[PDB]
């Protein structure tokens, strides 16, 4: 089973900064063929269920600011905001999609300075 | 103007058995694909089992093979969850999320439930 | 008036047999593979129709055994059939064809919903079985076929865009290569139906053609059939509905109109998935001699001006094989190093036994046969609409011989007539 | 010209009776388990040919009542066949084949939606039953079995990486231990589909043949087949796709391109699963005698050369038994203190009544004998062609009697005599 | 459609029924082949409200 | 035959088959389906011979 | 009607009841036709408490 | 060599070992076998029913 | 009963065989009549443990 591992842990991040996140693999998750990397990146609030934030590990969903971003490939991945606000205090997870069963990460939480 | 409303929750004795309901209301409910997503309190979010868009394939872990089960009812809009053999380490929050694709889903959700408490304990 | 050809026709004792060998056709189930230049591979499948025009050899320059056994002068010779079988090859097997963007808005069996709106584009991916259908026929003509076609729009009040088309009967000459109905009906899907996502590939853009048993049996001389078999079957295994704007509303009357999300009455044009139920070895009808005893109509197994039309339909051995290539060679199963292909197999082998018949050309019989056909008289001493039909041409012209104890279908001749 | 046996080789009453025993076969069902030495478990299957060679005891070499009646010098004997039971033992079953990563994507047959393009290796475990066949024919030479296989190209542009296979019909000899077609085709898997994961781990790496009737009917002797027997069915259970890249793509004018969640074209190569219907004991065709009276041919049931070929397909006894090995024990069923064996196990009785003929060897009878078969006339005082096959060999050189009424099949065969 | 619940293989009770629940439903209906001849119009029974 | 007349009555119910039709007012780059009307038609053939 | 699980291809293991896990079950009965004539009334057998 | 092995959680080739569940079809009475008297008339082996 | 997956329709290389993953399996038999006389008893086969 992958296990996916969030390198930095629960990071404060200082008004009006970018914030950096990286998820890492056990396994090498793109196919080579079609470039494609099987992450998710998602945001939950205490006490609400979760809101999807990127998938495809490079496209964003509709409705969500274009202050996010993500990139990385093999087993490397990286999730930026960059520009911080006071309602982008939430928890974030990575998820592969890959293989069966599908795993979250730790989740890291994010909080402002 | 997509809801979904969870019901079934409680307390249960251990070894005993639960049922949970999650109830789609906008939705074109034959298409996509659903799922059950377990979380502790106080721990990270961990899948349990997957439904196929018309009901035929389902998946589940290892942890919850063969005590529980995933069920639709298209003509209702309803998914079910019956849970067997509870133990101790199961309760939890629950949450019925759903795919993006249809016949068997690629897995990223895009909507979720609100959640619904399982406890097991005397 | 009209007289049977056992009036005018006179049989003799000489018969021949002769036999096409093996016939083999390969190409695509679906459609067509043309490069920039030309049609490589071909479209075969087995819901298609196998016309073959049989050439026999002219039985006046044909170096009869005896020569001084009829008049060179006030006498002419035709050939008579009278026995054939047809012979195919391969394992039984169904053929699986389908849609990968077909109109199926809703499962309508066990599910029944009243949520969201159908929005834009609502096909699936939908592979199924067609209906089961055997069936064999022998004529001097092509055979005729019967569709619905959109018909002529006259003198009136112009018609808005979207109104329903009108249908007319329109028959037609089967030939080789034409589709057969598949459960769906009997119509020009290409012109009748304009979203191209309604039925499954290998009919979505062609007509689907029904025999036209009625009139073919009115027909008076009798020279479209001799003899004909038919055999189909089918059940209805999944029903669904399909998604668009519904031109006729359900009157009010009707029904009971609902409230909340039911004020939308949901769509009403009900379809369902045809399939035929199994194959067994006891219901074929192929690598079977038929007797072309007594004719239905009045032509008695004549073959006029050297022809003979062979119509065959075998949907019981149409497996679609699968090939794959490897285009190249990596660590551990990479999907992408495989290249599939579909292709389909046909084989046959079409076996006759014919006799000889001599007439003798009086004055009324002169003038009956030119009544009948001028052809036939213009040819004892010319356009004809065959020219541009599209056949399979069997030539038997050196094929006959009188040897008739040395082939499997002469056996069971002589065997069966005892003498 | 070829004439009947019935002509130059003439009958006596001197029948006989032989059987071959008991036969067994114990085995595994898909492969064949073998250590480093060499093959210690064979591999015994329920869809595999079975060939007997049975090796008869020379007529003239052996024991007669009376030699008074023919002449050693100026005639010869042969063995001729007309009668034979073939009994089969266990009970009626079901065997299921299968593949642990088998290539399929989606099951189409009933589906919401669509979903994403394959990844790599999605590859899953499938079971299934087999199209239900059983057959049995009979003859003095191997029978003939026709199969699909990869084409040689000849002098063009060479062709570049992952093109189509040019495909031909092959014909070849069918010898023991060869498997069947079972509803997924008559072809060679093994050149003409290299990702090895299409078809089960039964025909996966071998070629499945099927009986070669068209042209074993149009031998000129007819030694191939005396008679034969066949009965096949099969349904189609459930229909699914494939994973890979499409070599030919669908025409630009046979679909309306979609948007959105729709635009990529999902694959169009559909497969079914076979499956024989229900299994029955009324339909059987074995545990029964048969009386051979004509043949198709013109060789009517003699054996030359003193042997004869009986092959035979029976699927409707084909259970797959499971056996169990303790390796240790535990507290509380541990998984891992068991393991699992596979074997198919396979009975037969073969039993027959022959007939004593005798050939008067003149000029011209000779003549045409050397002309049929030179080894005919040189045995009557080398190198076979089947020096490289394989059979299953059973002699019956010791095993005549003239005591019928002693064995079950000569008091059948008095019955139906009465003489 | 008049459909409320699967009875055929059920599990649960799952509630009570509200207001306007009815579903979209299609079917095949029973086989027939019939085929009368006489001089008067055949007569036909049925059941009516008394 | 009394009276100059005959009743034939008839039931097949054996082909049933309900043709589909689709007519188009607009055309659109991808499929919209609302460019689409959907209509259902039956037709039936006999011929009587006495 | 009391029914506790499908057993035909249901995987899972065996959980305990608890009480009243009825549930609300329809079907169809086995074929049967009949006719018998006589003279005195038939007789018929069935199982009951000893 | 009668596979192309996997990668992943594919390496472990899953188990191997198929077993099915036998069923009878249809139990009718038109297929019965008792209840039907039999007569002995030629026995098939020498003991003629002694 | 000893069962681990329903291989007709799955086969997800998500999980192994754990320790006794056995579930509750119910069926029917397949269907058999038989009627043998003879004066001495018949014999019968079967594949013993060598």
């Amino acid at each position: 089973d992958i296990v996916m591992t969030q390198s930095p842990d629960s990071l404060a991040v200082s008004l009006g900064e970018r914030a950096t996140i990286n998820c890492k693999s056990s396994q090498s998750i793109l196919y080579s063929s079609s470039n494609k990397n099987y992450l998710a990146w998602y945001q939950q609030k205490p006490g609400q269920p979760p809101k999807l934030l990127i998938y495809w590990a490079s496209t964003r969903e509709s409705g969500v600011p274009d202050r996010f971003s993500g990139s990385g490939s093999g087993t490397d991945f990286t999730l930026t905001i960059s520009s911080l606000l006071p309602e982008d205090v939430a928890v974030y997870y990575c998820q592969q999609y890959h293989s069966t069963p599908w795993t979250f990460g730790q989740g890291t939480k994010v909080e402002i300075k | 103007e997509v809801q979904l409303l969870e019901s079934g929750g409680g307390l249960v004795q251990p070894g005993g058995s639960l049922r949970l309901s999650c109830a789609a209301s906008g939705l074109t409910f034959s298409s996509y694909a659903m799922s059950w997503v377990r979380q502790a309190p106080g721990k990270g979010l961990e899948w349990v089992s997957s439904i196929s868009a018309s009901g035929g394939s389902t998946y589940y872990a290892d942890s919850v093979r063969g005590r529980f089960t995933i069920s639709r009812d298209n003509s209702r809009t309803t998914l079910y969850l019956q849970m067997n053999i509870l133990r101790a380490e199961d309760t939890a929050v629950y949450y019925c999320a759903k795919d993006r694709m249809g016949v068997r889903g690629s897995g990223w959700f895009d909507y979720w439930g609100q959640g619904t408490l399982v406890t097991v304990s005397s | 008036a009209v007289v049977a050809t056992d009036a005018y026709v006179k049989r003799t004792n000489i018969f021949y047999h002769a036999s096409s060998s093996r016939l083999l056709a390969v190409g695509h189930p679906y459609y067509s593979i043309k490069k920039v230049n030309k049609t490589v591979v071909p479209k075969v499948s087995g819901y298609q129709y196998r016309v073959f025009k049989v050439v026999l050899p002219d039985p006046n320059k044909f170096a009869l055994p005896d020569s001084s056994l009829f008049d060179p002068t006030t006498q002419r010779l035709v050939w008579a059939c009278t026995g054939l079988e047809v012979g195919r090859g391969q394992p039984l097997g169904v053929g699986v064809s389908g849609h990968p963007l077909l109109n199926k808005y809703d499962d309508v069996e066990n599910s029944g919903g009243y949520g969201g709106n159908p929005g834009q584009d609502n096909r699936v991916n939908v592979g199924m079985d067609y209906k089961q259908t055997q069936l064999c026929m022998v004529g001097c003509a092509p055979p005729l076929g019967e569709h619905w076609g959109k018909g002529t729009q006259c003198s009136n009040t112009s018609v808005q865009n979207g109104d329903c088309p009108p249908l007319e009967l329109i028959t037609s000459v089967i030939q080789d290569g034409d589709m057969v109905d598949t459960g769906f009906g009997a119509m020009n899907f290409a012109d009748l139906q304009t979203n191209k996502s309604d039925v499954p590939l290998d009919i979505c853009g062609t007509v689907c053609k029904y025999p036209d048993y009625l009139q073919m049996a009115a027909d008076p001389y009798g020279d479209r059939l001799f003899f004909y078999l038919r055999k189909e079957q089918m059940f209805a295994r999944h029903f669904f509905n399909r998604a668009g704007t519904v031109g006729e509303p359900v009157p009010d009357d009707l029904l009971v109109k609902g409230g909340n999300n039911r004020s939308s009455v949901a769509s009403s044009i009900y379809v369902h998935t045809p399939s035929g139920s199994l194959v067994s070895s006891e219901a074929q009808l192929f690598n079977k001699p038929y007797w072309l005893q007594k004719a239905q109509g009045h032509n008695n197994g004549i073959c006029w001006g050297n022809h003979l039309f062979v119509t065959v339909v075998d949907t019981t051995r149409s497996t679609n094989m699968t090939l794959c290539a490897s285009v190249s060679k990596s660590a551990t199963y990479t999907n992408s190093d495989y290249k599939e292909y579909m292709r389909h197999v046909e084989e046959f082998d079409l076996q006759f036994i014919f006799q000889l018949c001599s007439i003798t050309l009086s004055a009324e019989v002169m003038a009956y046969i030119h009544t009948m056909n001028p052809s036939v008289l213009e040819d004892w001493n010319k356009q004809d609409p065959y020219k541009d039909m599209s056949f399979w041409e069997v030539n038997l012209k050196e094929k006959f011989s009188s040897e008739l104890d040395q082939f499997p279908l002469g056996r069971k001749f002589l065997l069966q007539s005892g003498y």
